[PDB]
């Protein structure tokens, strides 16, 4: 994945809070991101291949 | 003798008070590092965490209030002449 910076958006936003902290959660999400990305990709195609 | 007595009263009265001065100040210190962190987590919660800190403090500064109040008895009004 190519990574965008995208904005501030940020101001007295509270801050989150991870457990047990933020890289592991990242990288225990980023395979079911990508899951997510193919079972979107296999309905559209399904959808594309009915019309 | 009387100065004797007077000396053993100063010396606990300065005993007292030095134990009310690392109690409070340490107390005071570990409930403001809790102060400070929460109002880095959430500035809206400031005038929120001003309950539960001043009630700590409340018990902290009793400690050594009451401990000036005996050192004053010990010092001034010396139970034993």
């Amino acid at each position: 994945m190519v990574v965008e910076y995208v904005e501030e958006d940020i101001g007295p936003r509270t801050l989150y809070s991870f457990e047990p902290d933020a890289t592991m959660l990242f990288e225990s999400l980023l395979p079911r991101y990508l899951t997510t990305r193919v079972y979107a990709a296999l309905l559209e195609s399904a959808a594309s291949e009915l019309a | 003798m009387d100065p004797t007595i007077a000396a053993g009263a100063l010396i606990g009265g300065g005993l007292i008070m030095a134990g009310g001065a690392i109690g409070a100040g340490i107390g005071d210190g570990v409930a403001g590092n809790a102060l400070i962190s929460g109002v880095a987590r959430q500035p809206e919660a400031q005038g929120r965490l001003f309950t539960p800190f001043f009630i700590t403090v409340g018990l902290v500064e009793a400690a050594y209030f009451i401990n000036l109040a005996f050192m004053a008895l010990f010092v001034f009004a010396t139970p034993v002449k």
